[PDB]
Parts: C-alpha cells; sequence; structure tokens
C-alpha cells in the first residue's frame, strides 16, 4: 500500500529473505521482474520535449 | 533439478561440506558400484546427490557406515 519506488522494493526482498527463506525469495525476485516488465510495456512511459 | 540448495545446506550444515558429501556420493553413482536411492528424473549426478541429501537420506556418518559394511563383506 504504498508507490514502491526502489527504496520500498528492496526493503521488501530484505523482509521476504529475513522472514520466510531463500528459495520462496528467489521466486519472488524472478515473479517482480516479470511483472514490472509487463506493466512498464503496458504503461507506456515516454519522454517528450 | 535442484535450483537452489538450501534444504541439502539445512540438512547437513556448513554449506562447505555438503560439497564435499555431494561430491563423494556423486562420484560412488557415476564411477559404478552404486545406485541412486531416490527416483531418477534422467538428471546428472550432481542434482541427484544434492536431493538424496535433501531428503535427509545421506550424509557423511552413513556414507561411512556403507563403506565399512562393504569393506567387511568382502
Amino acid at each position: 500500500n504504498q508507490a514502491l519506488g526502489k527504496k520500498a522494493i528492496s526493503k521488501m526482498l530484505n523482509t521476504c529473505y529475513r522472514i520466510l527463506g531463500l528459495k520462496p525469495t528467489v521466486i519472488f525476485a524472478d515473479q517482480i521482474m516479470y511483472t514490472g516488465f509487463a506493466y512498464a510495456a503496458r504503461s507506456g512511459a515516454s519522454v517528450g520535449i | 533439478a535442484r535450483v537452489t540448495v538450501q534444504d541439502a545446506v539445512e540438512k547437513i550444515g556448513n554449506r562447505f561440506d555438503l560439497v564435499l558429501v555431494a561430491a563423494r556420493r556423486a562420484r560412488q553413482m557415476q564411477v559404478g558400484g552404486k545406485d541412486p536411492l531416490v527416483p531418477e528424473e534422467n538428471d546428472k549426478t550432481t542434482v541427484i546427490a544434492l536431493r538424496e541429501i535433501e531428503e535427509g537420506l545421506i550424509n557423511n556418518q552413513i556414507l561411512d557406515v556403507r563403506e565399512r559394511q562393504e569393506q567387511q563383506e568382502q
């Protein structure tokens, strides 16, 4: 329930590691990268003059 | 296939000793004279030995006792 600006996301990965373990954290990291790429492409964010 | 070796690490906790134990088990299964104690999914001997350690049915002590048993048999 935040904006997740690269400081919340590393914190959430850290908490996942410290609470759940190693392998769930690996699965979570892979899924995070997949969904981040997918929704960045869906977002269509671009720079203009 | 063992993507992560965490289970084997907690089974025998050193992260350095299981390499040696699994190397010994893989050598036994690969040179010859031994068969896997876990179902074979056409894996290499490496992850097979790692799975055997993870299941809790292979370690250093029982490897030594099996070697002693084989020596006593002959």
